[PDB]
Formats: C-alpha cells, structure tokens, sequence
C-alpha cells in the first residue's frame, strides 16, 4: 500500500521555527510533485506549498507564507520537508503532505495522503480565568462566563456534581488577545428561581485555580 | 499513420507506467497487473497483439468516463479512433495466416512467463489456434524458451 | 503448472470483450447457420445463412430510407461497412432490400470469381471468430457454403454468443478495407 | 487567493440523492477540468473520490459522480447511506496556484426531524461592567442539523469585529450546539439602543435582542 | 527567467504557418461567425454561420458545374474532402449548391443527437481546427448543437482574417484520412 | 504507411544532421537552429508533433525551391502521410474532445544549456479551453526533460 | 498501418532467419544468402527498400506454396500495407519528381567481408536519368556503412 508517514509537529512559541518531515512508503517518491496542506482546528483545507519531481525546480506558495515557509526535498533518503520560521498564531492547524504529478499527458491528482501532523502556535503565558454570571431574565436560562484564560484545559461542573440535568459546556473560543474564553448554561424552569439556588464549579489545574460562582436573578 | 494512443495510468499505482486489466475485463479470473517494464514494449513495437488490446480497453474506459452516455450508442467515435489504437495491418496478418492455414490469433487467449518469487512477468504473447482449437504447450515451446532468453537478458540488464 | 528455466511459471489470460459493448461493435456466432454483430446492450444485427430467402422482390430503396430518417443510424453504417467491402461486385440483382419504417433487411442471393464468392469473403472478415464453421472452405480466393441467401436483419440483444466469444476485430478490419475494391459506376 | 464557495452543509434522508456544490471563476473551475472531490471522516485525513471532474477512484462507489457546468462543479450522491456523513471537499487547478481548495460543506445523513435552534442572548454582567469589560453572551442549542451561522447586529446594523464562534458540538441528546460572543466596550455597550444575536439555521433565521 | 538543475532555461518558440500557403491550405477564424480555409495568397473559401440564407433552391448541380470547367480545381478540392467527410450524411435535401460561372458557393440547412446538423458540425469542428470551439457551445460530449440554421460555404479572396485563430493545416490534413469513411450506400 | 521524408541538410552547418527555423518561420522571434542529437529523434519516434512540422516546413521549402505549379494542393495530398503522423493530430482531436488538455502545434517548449547551448527537443505546448497551460501544471514533463538532457550530455 | 509480415525460414538452414535469394530471384547472378544480424534490422525498421522487396518475394513464395488460383490480384490488394511501406515508394516518387536521384527498386549495393562472409544489408542503388549512379557519387554512404559494420561486429565480441 502505497502510503505517506508524517512526523515533527508540537508545540511552538509565536515567532519560532519548527520543521516537518513526510517519509515516501512503498512509490518511486522521485517521479512526484509533493504539496503541503494545512486544515484549521474546526475549519477548511487549504494548500500551502508545492515542489515538483526529481530536482525541485519548480516551487510554489501561499502569498501568506511567502518569506517564512520553505519546502525541501532529499530524493535520496525519500523525504519531504517544511520549514516553518517567524511563525504566526494563524499557521496553527493540522499539517497534511500529499504527492501529485503536474503532467500534461498523464496527471494525477493528490491521491496519496499523509497521516497529518498537529502544530500549535501559542503566543500568551498561563493566566487563570475570571468568571461572571450569565443572569437569568416556562424554562429560562443561566450559566456561567469563563473568560481569559490558558492553556486549554477547564472543568465546569455546577452545584458541585448535584445538576447534571440541561447542563451543557460549550468548547473554547480563542479571543484575538490569545486567551480561551467558554460559557456553561443550564436550564431550569423560572419557579425554581426563587426557590433552588445555582452555583457552579470553574476550576482551572494548569493556574491552581478552583472559583464557585452562585447566579442569581 | 501508427498508434498514437498512450495508455493512462492510475491513480494509486507505485510505479508510473504499468497497466492493470480489472476482473471484468478478464474472463473466469481476477485482476492482473503488468509492470511497466513490460507495458513500455507497447510504445515500441508495432507487431504486438496484447498491446493493440490494452489501447482498446482504454479508450473504451477513458471515453465512458469522460464523455457523456450517448442515448443509442453512437459508433462514429470508434470510427475516428481505430487506427490510433489498434494496427489495423497486424489483425490483416492474422486473417492471411488463417487463410494460409497457418495457426493464428483470434485476441481473446494469451500467455505469459511469471517469476515464481519476483512477480514480474513478460508482455502476453498472444496463445494461437488452429481449427477451433488452441494450441499445446508443445506446439509453441521453442516460442516460450525464446521469451524466457529474453527475459534473463532483461533481468540482468537492471544489475 | 509447467515451469521454465526453473523460475519462470507459464500463465495465461483471457480478455473479456463483452466490456467493449458501449464503444464498439462486437461479432460473434450462434451456430452454423445464425451470426450475429452487437452493438450495445439493445440493438443488434443477424446474419443468417438460410436456403431459405426472405424478401423476393429485386429492389433497394436506399434513397428513400435515407429521407425517412428512421433506422438506426449506426446498425446501417455497418450495413454501408459490409457491402462497401465487397470485392467486385458487379451484380446488384442479388441485393435485394426493405427499410420498411426504419426495419433493416438485407439478401444476399447467392447463384469462383462470381458474386457468392466476394460477398462470403466479407462474411468470412465480418464474424472473425467462428466462420470457417459455415464456410466449409478450407484453405484457398474462392468460398463456397451450400447456403442459397445471406440475410441481414435488425434485432434485439440476447447471450447469442454461444459458439465463438464476442469481438470487434472483425469490424475495425473492414473499416481500412472499405472502398479499397470498387469498380467504376 | 480567495477560496471556492461551496455550501456550508447539505441534507437528506437515507436512500435519496443530493448534490454539493463547489462554484469559482473563470480563473479556476472555468479554465479547467481538473476538479477534484474528497472526503474527509472527523480524525483522518481526506479520501480522494472524484477527479478530472467526472472520474472516480479506485474502489468508490458508482453512487458518487461528478458534474460541471461553467464556472460550478457538483457532487452528487444517489441512495444515501449512513456511511456518507462526513465533510466534503472540492479543490481545482488553478491559474494563480496549483490547487484552490473549497470551504467545505457537511453532509448529513438525516436520523431525526430537524430541530430549530434555541437562542438564547445574555447581556455583560454587572461584575463584568465594574471591571470595565463588556461581553455578549450567544448560546445557540438543540438544533439539527449540527450547522449554523451567527450574525451580530447592533441597532440593526453589522457588527463584525470582536466577534468569535465555536463550531457546533454534538450535545447529549445526539443534537448540535454553539456559542457566539461579542466583545465590546462599557461604553460601546451603553452607546446603542439595542443589540441583537441572529441565528440561520437551515435558511430560516433566529434573533435574539437584549438592551441595556 | 525559469530555470531547472541550474543550466537548463526553458525556453518557447512559435510557428508562424502561414509561410506554408503556397503548398497546402490554411485554416483559421474571424469571429464567431466567420472561418476561413486560405489557399494561397489570393484565392480562399469563407465558412460562415448565420441564422440568414443565402440559397433558397434545393439542387445542387454538381455535373454541370463539372462540366463547364469554371471553377478553381483546388477550392473544389477541399469543398470535396468536407462532404465526404460528413459522417452519416442522409438528408440531401439540406445540401444545397450554386456553381454558376465558377462562383462556387455550397448552403447546408441545419434546421432540417443523431441529426444531419451533428455530422456536418462535427467536419466543420476538424476542418477550422483552431478555434472552431468558439461558435460551438458544445464544450465536451458526439453530439454538436448551435443556435445558427445555415452553414455557408463561399469562395472568397485574401485578407488579414485570421484574428482569434493562428492560421494552421492540421484541421485539412487531417480530414483527408477520415474522407470516404463514413459513407452510406448510393 | 509511416513518415519516410527525412530533413534536408543546409550547406553552412558544422555538423550533418541539424536543422534550422528562419526567422520567417517563427513569430516575433529571430532564427533557431537545432542541434543533430535533439534532430536525430524525428526519425525514430512515430509520437512528436514539433518533428511532423518541421517535415512540413521542409517539405514546402523543398517544393518551392524545386518546382513550379496555387492548385498545388496536389502534391500534398500525396505527400501528406510520408511527413506527418496522421493519427498523431487524430489524439489531439481525441483529447480536445474529452476535455483534456490537446496540443493545437502552434506553441513548443524546450529547454536550453546555459553554457553548452545545446537544447531538448521542442515539445508541444499544451493547451485548454483557449489559452495555454502555466508552466506550472506541466513542471514535471519539465523535469523529465531535464533528466533526459542530462543523461545525454553524459554520453 | 506498418507491414507486419515476418519472413518465413525453409527448413535446412543454419540459422534461423537468415534469409537467401535463390538463382531464380536474382537476374545474372546465382544464389546469395544474407545473415540473420542483417535481416533482423527489416524488423526494425520503416525505411529500408530491399526489406520491402523480401516481403513481397517471401509473400509471393508462400502464396504459391499453400493456395491454388490469374485474377489473385485480390490476394494482393489486401495484403500490400502488411508487406510494403507505401510512403516509402511515395518518397523516391517524390524524389523523381525533384530531380533527386531516386530508387527504383532493382540494383542494391552492400558490403561483404573479405574473410568473414558477413554482409550489410543491401542499401538501394540510386538512378538519376535512366542510369545508376557512380559508386564516386555516393562514397559517403559506403563509408558510413563501413563504420556501422565494424561497430556490428565489435559487439559480436
Ligand atoms: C478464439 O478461439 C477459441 C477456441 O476456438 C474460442 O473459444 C471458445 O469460446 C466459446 C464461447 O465462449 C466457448 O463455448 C463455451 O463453452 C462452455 C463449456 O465449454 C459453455 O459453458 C459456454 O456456454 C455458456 O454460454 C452461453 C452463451 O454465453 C450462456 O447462455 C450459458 O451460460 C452457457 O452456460 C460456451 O458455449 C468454447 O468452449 C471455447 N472453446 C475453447 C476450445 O476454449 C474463442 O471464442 C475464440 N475467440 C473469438 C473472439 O472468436
Ligand atoms: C493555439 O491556441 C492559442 C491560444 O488559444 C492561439 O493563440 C491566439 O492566437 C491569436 C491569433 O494570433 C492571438 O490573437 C492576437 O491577439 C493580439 C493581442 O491580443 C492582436 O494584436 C492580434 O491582432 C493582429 O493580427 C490580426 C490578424 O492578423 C490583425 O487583424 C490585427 O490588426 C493585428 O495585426 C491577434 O488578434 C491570440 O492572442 C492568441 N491567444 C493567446 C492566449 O496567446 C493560437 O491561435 C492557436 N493556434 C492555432 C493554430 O489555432
Ligand atoms: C506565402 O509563403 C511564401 C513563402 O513561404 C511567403 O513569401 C516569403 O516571404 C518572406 C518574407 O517577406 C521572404 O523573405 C525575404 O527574403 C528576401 C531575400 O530572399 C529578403 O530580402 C527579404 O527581406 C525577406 O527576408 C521570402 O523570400 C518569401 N518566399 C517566397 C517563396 O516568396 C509569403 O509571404 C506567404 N504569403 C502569405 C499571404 O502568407
Ligand atoms: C499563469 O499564466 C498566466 C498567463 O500566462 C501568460 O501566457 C502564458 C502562455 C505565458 O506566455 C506567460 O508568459 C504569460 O504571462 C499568468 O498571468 C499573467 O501574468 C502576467 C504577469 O503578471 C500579466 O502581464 C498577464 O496579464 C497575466 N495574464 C493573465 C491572463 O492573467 C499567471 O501569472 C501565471 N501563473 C503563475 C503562477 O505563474
Ligand atoms: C457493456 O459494457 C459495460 C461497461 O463496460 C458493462 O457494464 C459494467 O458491468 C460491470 C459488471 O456488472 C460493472 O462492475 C461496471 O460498473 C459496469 N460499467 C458500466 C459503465 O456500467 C456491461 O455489463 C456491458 N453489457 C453487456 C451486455 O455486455
Ligand atoms: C441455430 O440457432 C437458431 C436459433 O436458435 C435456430 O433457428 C431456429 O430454428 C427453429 C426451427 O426451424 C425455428 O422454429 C426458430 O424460430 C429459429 N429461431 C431463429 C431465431 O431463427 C437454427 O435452427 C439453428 N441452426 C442450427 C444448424 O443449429
Ligand atoms: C441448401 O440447398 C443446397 C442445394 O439444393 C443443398 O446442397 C445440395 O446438397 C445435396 C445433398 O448433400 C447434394 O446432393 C447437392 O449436390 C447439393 N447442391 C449444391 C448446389 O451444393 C444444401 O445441402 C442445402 N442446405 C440446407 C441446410 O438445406
Ligand atoms: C464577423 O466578422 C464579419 C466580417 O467582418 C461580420 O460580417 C459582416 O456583418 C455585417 C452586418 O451583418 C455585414 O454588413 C457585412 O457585410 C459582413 N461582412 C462580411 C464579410 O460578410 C460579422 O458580423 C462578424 N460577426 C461577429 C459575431 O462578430
Ligand atoms: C440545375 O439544372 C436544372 C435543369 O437544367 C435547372 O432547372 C431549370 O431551370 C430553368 C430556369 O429556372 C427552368 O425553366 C426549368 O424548368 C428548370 N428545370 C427543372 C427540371 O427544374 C436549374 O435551374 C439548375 N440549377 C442551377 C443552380 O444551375
Ligand atoms: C438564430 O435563431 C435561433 C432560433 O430562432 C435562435 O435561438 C433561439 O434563441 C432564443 C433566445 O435565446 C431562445 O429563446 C430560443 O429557444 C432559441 N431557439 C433555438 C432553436 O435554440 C438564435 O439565438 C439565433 N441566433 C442569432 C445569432 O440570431
Ligand atoms: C539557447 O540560448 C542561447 C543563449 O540564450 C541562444 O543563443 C543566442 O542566440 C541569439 C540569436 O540566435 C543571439 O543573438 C545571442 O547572442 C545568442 N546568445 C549566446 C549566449 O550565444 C540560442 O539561440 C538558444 N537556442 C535555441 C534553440 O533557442
Ligand atoms: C560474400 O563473399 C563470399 C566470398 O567471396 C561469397 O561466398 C561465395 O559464394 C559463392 C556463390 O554462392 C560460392 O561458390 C563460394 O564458395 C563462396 N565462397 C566462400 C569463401 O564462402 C558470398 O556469397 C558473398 N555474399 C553475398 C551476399 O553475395
Ligand atoms: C505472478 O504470480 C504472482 C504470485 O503467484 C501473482 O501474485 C501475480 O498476480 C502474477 N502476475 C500476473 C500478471 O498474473
Ligand atoms: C442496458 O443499459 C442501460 C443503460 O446502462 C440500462 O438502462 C438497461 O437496463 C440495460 N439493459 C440490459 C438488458 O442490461
Ligand atoms: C436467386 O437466384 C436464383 C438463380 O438465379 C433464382 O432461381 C431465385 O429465384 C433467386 N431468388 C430470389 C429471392 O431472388
Ligand atoms: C427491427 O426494428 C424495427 C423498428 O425499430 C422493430 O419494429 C423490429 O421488431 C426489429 N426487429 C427485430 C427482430 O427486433
Ligand atoms: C473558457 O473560459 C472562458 C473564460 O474563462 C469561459 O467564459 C468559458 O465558459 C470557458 N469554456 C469552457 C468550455 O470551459
Ligand atoms: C501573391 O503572390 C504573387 C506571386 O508571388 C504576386 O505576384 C502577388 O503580387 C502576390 N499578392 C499579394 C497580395 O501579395
Ligand atoms: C431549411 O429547413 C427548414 C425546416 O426543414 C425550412 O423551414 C427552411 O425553409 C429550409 N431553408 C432552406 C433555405 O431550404
Ligand atoms: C468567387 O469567384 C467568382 C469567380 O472567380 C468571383 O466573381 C466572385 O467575386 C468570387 N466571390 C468572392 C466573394 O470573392
């Protein structure tokens, strides 16, 4: 089976340099072009660099990683390279390598896929989160604000295990500043406002931090 | 003028070049695949049998995939296309040979020399008939030692 | 299972034409006496060997099948491959015709160097597999079949292929060898 | 340099037939016939499907086939099976770069009724006021299938900037759901009559306003 | 200006053909409407598509025209190839001709899949090689349509025609294999 | 049958083989000369559409320079399948009619030493719906060329 | 298409596919035999006129010996292109009418071995105005030959 095997990813501070690596498995990897495909988390695929076949003559970019990106290609030890320099928060995603043939009698398209590889550009130090109420105003809803805060990890739970039910934690947004931000609603009928009280349980390991926030009307 | 239909390769295979007939291109077996070293005689010669095929079952695959079902099968493209994919002299040599009484190739059978651990194989020659009947392994064996000269001679000339 | 030089295994394969059905036509035999060419997985032709005739009037009306654009248009450009094949023909009696509403048939009446035998030499390319059966020839510029009449006529598509595997090589042969053999009109 | 426009998602029930569209320029789908489909599971990498437009891989199925027609190109999938949910991809030559990819459209293969989304819009809370911070709340729940689109609006005008999106998340009664916010200022906040949320979901839309 | 291994510069030329007048046609395209066969530098043919006729008799009096020997051999040379390049050609009734005083000048009637106006669509794709896809529509399926009824062809002198298309001898000698091909029974 | 014209040799030339394109034979471009390796191919390969014109080019200049006739349509007519492949220009049709990129053998490509001068022998310049392909989606015929180039400057 | 006929070998010869002339083919000559590293290149190729004429002597020789008839004109007309290269009587056409001096099928020229007996294949003897050309007129091409035979029998060793 014809197969190609990525490797090199990681995590990386905002302007760094990382360099990644797709070996050729089983194909005369000399006689192909090789490109390089980016997919954001939770988003589109996208092409970012070519080499064509034999002497990697022909080379071809992205306008937004011209000057920073370089593609490589070592025929002899059947490799494919990507070196990565001055690396923005935007050139985080999952990183596929796939081989080609720019032909005109006998093309192909990008029929063999790499594995992917993850890269993470993270740009802002560890900062705990500040909570704030989601006020409620025959079902109503109320939850919780999460906001500023890294890295990823956050456990919401709400009166301390008691509430499961209508209880969902949404994923992270990551805010323009660099720092998650995620909201925890739950739903309750509007009688039990007056009566039950809502409290929940925001904690954050990664700054020691452990914060009960109780919602009131 | 002479064939000028160069056979399309797919998409997954390792080495650019070789062709593979599927299991319904094939009676009674399943799929073959011929290497490239053996398919590369097709450009080259003119005389082969099994390569005037190979073009044809091409054609025929690349036109239903690229071209729009006609509504009751319009034969003009064939009429424009044959003498780019057959050699139109080579099946005019089998009719002289079954005129003659000669043993000749009537294209659906042929035979080939596969390495029993390597896996390549020689282009199929095409297996010959005569009076309804195809002919023994002992008829042509001096045709099969021939081949299997060659294919030392090709062996060697990749070390 | 037989072995040369002790590595190299003898093997064999078999093309399957009938793939071939949507590009080109295809030429197989039923029995002694009924051939058939396909074209496609509907329409057809059969070419039959029979001392019995079908049409007996001694007219082709081709100019108006032609205006009476009916027939199928590529079952008769195999009708215009055959007879164009033809070597010397010099008798246009023995073609006898019917386009009746776009329905294709065509006689041969038959009775060396005569008109039979230039008209099974075609028949002979035409079924490349399987017509030696029917031809009862041999080895040698002149056929003769015991046969009175060839006829040709339009059908459906059926396994009719049961003596001989179905081809195209008999067709793309005539198409070199069309107007090669004409005298002058 | 912009991408190609395809459909954010696209629906149906087993056993019928949809079609994804994939549309361009002259530029790139127009000027050639090199479009390409693939398909891509969650957690692998994408599948090659179609390509030269109409021509399939190896091994896919005749179920899928591939149309253009001027500057769009369509993938169609007959008797829809459960097999088929998964994102899809379109990608063609291009004068400018080897490929151009399009956005991406998920297909769903339907197994409940669609369900309209249940927004629900908070204001900045009061502590959040006091600390000079200001933030709109979008919480967008039980809806399927599991695609939306959010558009913020203040004084029924386009707001843009300081806006952020999670994509849908499968929740635990197998429906979708997502969460927009708006940050903005104490001042942008109290500066406007009202601020609304506005949810489209399936062509049909949702708006939620608050005021202070 | 692009270089592969180092010492390898790519490089481009381009045939001017219309230096091979004198021994073969030439053809090329106007516009949409207007195509051109050129031989020589004075005599040429005109295939135009309009949805205005220009013949309204249906004869075509070939073996006058042959008889009075009128006409320039080689105009009715390749006006010659064209229909009998004609695959599956039934309808004589849309071939409609006027030879008169050497003047040739042939009408086909395309108003009359599978149709008369495919095959002579499909000899005039060959035929104006270069270019012909612009008054087609057609794009990729055989099967040829077009908006226009009438495809005129007139014998005409040289000009700078040749404005979209490069002039070029591959569509005529092509035709000139694939002649007698395809004909039915007279 | 298949092409037997082969190229007239001009009397300046250092080595037998080579062929030359005037400046009248090329659009806005001066002479080029080609070299007898690159040449040499014309004779073996039945597949190349830049060697079926210049057994077109040449043929024209050998039947101005030794004849005089513009019904001279029919010397072509028989001279027709000795310089060109006919099915050659039958593939191009094929591919333009499958909407693959054909050659219309107007434009060629080649590539050219930057020291040696030597050169490939030209290619056809693809095209696809009315303008040609960038160099981009055929650089690794390119690259193909350049290997075989090389190989042959070693012998 | 391109001739495909092989020519056939009579059954007591050294070789297989040397071919020979017999005293009845040739006009005031007796027999001469050609070797098989001669003959192989009528396989090869398109454009030598002396492997068109073995084609045509061998077809006729095997016409006769296997089928009985003269009207076998029609054997003829369909076996031509399998036997001959017709563009290549167009070429010497075309030649004649240039004034080039051109082939006309019946003399042929080839190298013999002094000691070996091994031949070159017989190029055609041109003729310009009903009369063969010197053997002055075409040295270059004997020489040619010459080096082309000498790097033939390099790798016999
Ligand atoms: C080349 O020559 C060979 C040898 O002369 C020739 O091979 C023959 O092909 C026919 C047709 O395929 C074979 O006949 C078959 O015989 C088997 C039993 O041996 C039957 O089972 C088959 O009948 C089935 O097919 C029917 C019609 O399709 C169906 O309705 C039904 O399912 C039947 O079961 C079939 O008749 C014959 O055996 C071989 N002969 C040999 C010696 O192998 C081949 O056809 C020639 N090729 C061409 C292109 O002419
Ligand atoms: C093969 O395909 C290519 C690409 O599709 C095709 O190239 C085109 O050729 C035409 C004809 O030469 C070009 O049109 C020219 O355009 C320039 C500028 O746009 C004009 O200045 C030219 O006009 C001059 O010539 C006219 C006619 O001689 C005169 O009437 C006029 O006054 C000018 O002097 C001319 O219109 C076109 O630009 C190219 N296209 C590209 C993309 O390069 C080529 O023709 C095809 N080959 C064949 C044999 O069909
Ligand atoms: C038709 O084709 C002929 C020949 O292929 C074309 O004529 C050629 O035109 C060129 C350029 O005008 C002539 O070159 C000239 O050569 C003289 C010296 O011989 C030089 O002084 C000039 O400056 C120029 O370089 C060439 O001789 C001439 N050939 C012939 C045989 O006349 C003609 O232009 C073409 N006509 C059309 C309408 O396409
Ligand atoms: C891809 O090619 C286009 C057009 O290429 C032109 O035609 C080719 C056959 C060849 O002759 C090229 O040298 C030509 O430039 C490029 O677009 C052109 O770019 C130039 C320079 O920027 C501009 O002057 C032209 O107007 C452009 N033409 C069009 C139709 O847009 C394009 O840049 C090439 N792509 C790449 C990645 O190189
Ligand atoms: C005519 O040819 C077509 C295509 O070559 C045959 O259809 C194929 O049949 C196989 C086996 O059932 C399928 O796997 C393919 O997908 C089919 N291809 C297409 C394009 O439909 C068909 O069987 C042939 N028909 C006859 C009567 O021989
Ligand atoms: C060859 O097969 C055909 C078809 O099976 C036979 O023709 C049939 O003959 C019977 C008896 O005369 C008729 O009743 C049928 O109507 C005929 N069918 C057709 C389609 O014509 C024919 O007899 C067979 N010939 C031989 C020699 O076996
Ligand atoms: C068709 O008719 C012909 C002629 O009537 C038959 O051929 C005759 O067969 C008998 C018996 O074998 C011979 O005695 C005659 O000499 C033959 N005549 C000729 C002219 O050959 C033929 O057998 C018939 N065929 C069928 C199938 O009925
Ligand atoms: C293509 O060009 C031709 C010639 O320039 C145009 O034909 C002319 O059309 C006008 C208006 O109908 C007539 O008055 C002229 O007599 C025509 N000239 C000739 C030589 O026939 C034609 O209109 C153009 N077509 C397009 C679509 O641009
Ligand atoms: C073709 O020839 C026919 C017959 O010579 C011409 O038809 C005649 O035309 C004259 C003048 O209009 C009439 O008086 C006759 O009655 C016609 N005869 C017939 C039988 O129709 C016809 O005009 C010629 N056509 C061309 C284009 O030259
Ligand atoms: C020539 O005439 C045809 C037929 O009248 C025109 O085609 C018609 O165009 C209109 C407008 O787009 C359509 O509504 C009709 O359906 C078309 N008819 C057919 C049969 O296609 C065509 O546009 C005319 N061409 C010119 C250049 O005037
Ligand atoms: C290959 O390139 C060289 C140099 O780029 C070309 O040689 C040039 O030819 C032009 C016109 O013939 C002269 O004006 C220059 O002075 C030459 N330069 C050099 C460095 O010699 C050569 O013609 C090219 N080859 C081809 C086939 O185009
Ligand atoms: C090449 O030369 C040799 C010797 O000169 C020729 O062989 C002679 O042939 C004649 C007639 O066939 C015999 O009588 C002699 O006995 C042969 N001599 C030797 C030494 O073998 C040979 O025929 C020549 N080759 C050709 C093609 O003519
Ligand atoms: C040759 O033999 C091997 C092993 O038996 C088999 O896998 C392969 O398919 C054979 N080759 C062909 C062309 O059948
Ligand atoms: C023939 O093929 C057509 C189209 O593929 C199909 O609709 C029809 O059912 C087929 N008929 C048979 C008998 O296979
Ligand atoms: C066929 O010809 C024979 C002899 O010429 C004649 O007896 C018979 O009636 C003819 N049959 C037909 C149908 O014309
Ligand atoms: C021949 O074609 C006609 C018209 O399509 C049809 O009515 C007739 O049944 C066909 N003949 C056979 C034997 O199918
Ligand atoms: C060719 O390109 C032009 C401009 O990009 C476009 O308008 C036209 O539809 C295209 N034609 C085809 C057949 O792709
Ligand atoms: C065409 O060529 C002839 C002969 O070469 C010449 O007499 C005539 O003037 C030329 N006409 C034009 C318009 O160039
Ligand atoms: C062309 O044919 C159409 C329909 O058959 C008819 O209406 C029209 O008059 C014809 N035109 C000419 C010039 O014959
Ligand atoms: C066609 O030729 C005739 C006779 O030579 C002439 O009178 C007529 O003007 C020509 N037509 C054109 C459009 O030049």
């Amino acid at each position: 089976e014809v197969q190609l095997v990525q490797s090199g990813g990681g995590l990386v501070k905002a302007g760094g340099s990382l360099r990644l690596s797709c070996a050729a498995s089983g194909f005369t990897f000399s006689t192909y072009s090789m490109n390089w495909i980016r997919q954001a988390p939770g988003k589109g695929l996208e092409w970012v660099a070519s080499i064509s076949s034999r002497s990697g003559s022909h080379i071809n970019y992205v306008d937004s990683v011209k000057g920073r990106f370089t593609i490589s290609r070592d025929n002899a030890r059947d490799l494919l390279y990507l070196q990565m320099n001055s690396l923005r928060v935007d050139d985080s995603a999952l990183y596929y390598c796939a081989r080609d043939r720019r032909s005109g009698t006998s093309p192909l398209p990008l029929d063999v896929w790499g594995q992917g590889t993850t890269v993470t550009v993270f740009s802002a130090s560890t900062k705990g989160p500040s909570v704030f109420p989601l006020a409620p105003s025959g079902t109503a809803a109320l939850g919780c604000l999460v906001k500023d805060y890294f890295p990823e990890p956050v456990t919401v739970s709400w009166n301390s295990g008691a509430l499961t039910s209508g209880v969902h934690t949404f994923p992270a947004v990551l805010q323009s500043s660099g720092l998650y931000s995620l909201s925890s609603v739950v739903t309750v009928p509007s009688s039990s406002l007056g009566t039950q009280t809502y409290i929940c349980n925001v904690n954050h390991k990664p700054s020691n931090t452990k914060v009960d926030k109780r919602v009131e009307p | 003028g002479t064939f000028t239909w160069t056979l399309s390769d797919s998409e997954g295979k390792d080495t650019p070049g070789g062709y593979c007939l599927t299991r319904w291109m094939l009676i009674e077996a399943e799929l073959k695949c011929f290497g490239n070293t053996a398919v590369a005689k097709c450009n080259e010669k003119h005389d082969e049998e099994f390569c005037d095929m190979l073009r044809l079952f091409d054609f025929n695959k690349q036109a239903i995939q690229r071209l729009k079902a006609p509504a009751q099968t319009s034969i003009q493209l064939i009429n424009k296309a044959v003498n780019a994919l057959i050699n139109d002299q080579l099946i005019m040599k089998n009719h002289l040979r079954d005129i003659m009484c000669i043993p000749y190739c009537n294209y659906s059978k042929y035979w080939y020399l596969n390495h029993t651990t390597t896996g390549r194989t020689s282009l199929p020659k095409c297996w010959l008939v005569s009076n309804g009947s195809y002919l023994n392994e002992t008829h042509f064996s001096d045709d099969i030692e021939q081949q299997a000269d060659n294919m030392i001679t090709e062996m060697l000339q990749k070390e | 299972t037989s072995l040369y030089k002790g590595v190299y295994e003898l093997q064999t394969l078999e093309l399957n034409m009938e793939t071939l059905n949507m590009t080109m036509p295809l030429s197989c035999t039923k029995n002694n006496s009924h051939h058939y060419i396909m074209v496609g997985n509907e329409t057809g032709l059969e070419l039959t060997l029979t001392n019995t005739s079908i049409i007996n009037h001694k007219f082709c009306n081709l100019s108006d099948a032609h205006k009476k654009n009916l027939y199928d248009h590529a079952l008769m450009s195999i009708i215009s491959t055959f007879h164009l094949s033809i070597p010397n023909f010099n008798q246009y009696e023995a073609m006898s015709c019917d386009f009746n509403g776009g329905k294709i048939s065509v006689q041969y009446n038959l009775s060396c160097g005569t008109v039979a035998n230039g008209v099974l030499q075609t028949f002979m390319r035409m079924a490349w597999g399987g017509s030696y059966i029917a031809l009862d020839s041999g080895c040698g510029d002149c056929i003769m079949t015991s046969y009175q009449y060839l006829i040709i006529q339009n059908t459906t598509w059926e396994d009719h292929c049961q003596f001989s595997r179905p081809s195209p090589i008999g067709y793309l042969g005539l198409l070199s060898q069309r107007t090669r053999d004409i005298y002058i009109s | 340099q912009s991408a190609l426009t395809q459909p954010a998602s696209v629906s149906g029930s087993p056993g019928q037939s949809i079609t994804i569209s994939c549309t361009g320029t002259g530029s790139d789908i127009g000027g050639y016939n090199f479009v390409s489909w693939y398909q891509q599971y969650p957690g692998k990498a994408p599948k090659l499907i179609i390509y030269e437009v109409r021509i399939r891989a190896s091994g896919v199925s005749n179920r899928f086939s591939g149309s253009k027609s001027g500057n769009t190109a369509s993938l169609t999938i007959s008797g829809l099976q459960a097999e088929d949910e998964a994102d899809y991809y379109c990608n063609s030559y291009s004068i400018h770069s080897p490929w151009v990819f399009g956005g991406g459209t998920k297909l769903t293969v339907l197994r409940q009724p669609k369900a309209a989304p249940s927004v629900t819009l908070f204001p900045p809370s009061s502590e959040e006021l006091q600390a000079n911070k200001a933030t709109l709340v979008c919480l967008i729940s039980d809806f399927y299938p599991g695609a939306v689109t959010v558009a913020w609006k203040a004084d029924s005008s386009p707001v843009k900037a300081g806006v952020e999106t999670t994509t849908p998340s499968k929740q635990s009664n197998n429906k979708y759901a997502a969460s927009s916010y708006l940050s903005l200022t104490p001042e942008q906040w109290k500066s406007h009559r009202s601020y609304s949320c506005q949810v489209t979901h399936e062509g049909s839309t949702v708006e939620k306003t608050v005021a202070p």
